[PDB]
């Protein structure tokens, strides 16, 4: 959803690059929600994103 | 049901088509909007 | 002698599957006859915009 | 040209804001264009050197 595709979207080279790299940092930036930080208003934003 | 086929086909054909119309003109709008748009450095130092 | 006192059974919660809110997950229908099929696939008059 | 127009009016629900005399319409377009196969022209490309 950060990146405008869908299934029936064919992908270029470089689309699924940056889409790699969104894996890469999201894969450590927020693999454990509970055991790094206690914010209200982060875990909200969690829900509802 | 082949003539209940088409008419549903190409009633959903139009009502798309005049929905992407009006999208297409919400694009364009905005397509001109943007290229006479100068960014807020422009308009801040004048 | 010896006492024996009340015996007790456990009296079990009862659970059901439309009062849990996974029943809100999904659109349960009941069919009579499933073993019949040998397979059915559900079609999607799917519009793009 | 402001010949154009009149005594055709409606009410609809749209979010404003208010900075220092200026009250400014706030919208999003992900509405209109979730499900397409253009990108959206506020989503740009920019170059650095």
């Amino acid at each position: 959803v950060e990146n405008a595709t869908l299934a029936r979207q064919a992908l270029n080279r470089i689309q699924r690059s940056n889409i790699l790299q969104s894996f890469k940092a999201k894969m450590l930036a927020t693999l454990f929600l509970l055991n790094r930080t206690r914010d209200r208003d982060y875990v909200l934003k969690f829900l509802t994103r | 049901i082949l003539n209940v086929e088409a008419m549903h086909t190409v009633l959903r054909a139009l009502k798309n088509t005049a929905d992407a119309m009006e999208r297409g003109l919400i694009h364009s709008f905005l397509q001109t909007l943007l290229r006479k748009a100068p960014p807020y450095f422009v308009v801040q130092t004048l | 002698f010896e006492a024996i006192f009340g015996t007790f059974c456990n009296r079990l919660e009862w659970v059901y599957f439309l009062t849990s809110g996974l029943a809100a997950a999904a659109h349960a229908i009941k069919f009579h006859d499933l073993n019949k099929l040998t397979t059915g696939k559900m079609l999607f008059h799917v519009q793009v915009p | 040209l402001s010949q154009a127009g009149a005594h055709s009016l409606t009410p609809l629900s749209m979010d404003v804001i208010r900075l220092g005399e200026k009250t400014v319409i706030m919208e999003n377009l992900r509405r209109v264009y979730k499900n397409t196969d253009t990108k959206d022209p506020l989503e740009r490309n920019v170059d650095l050197t």
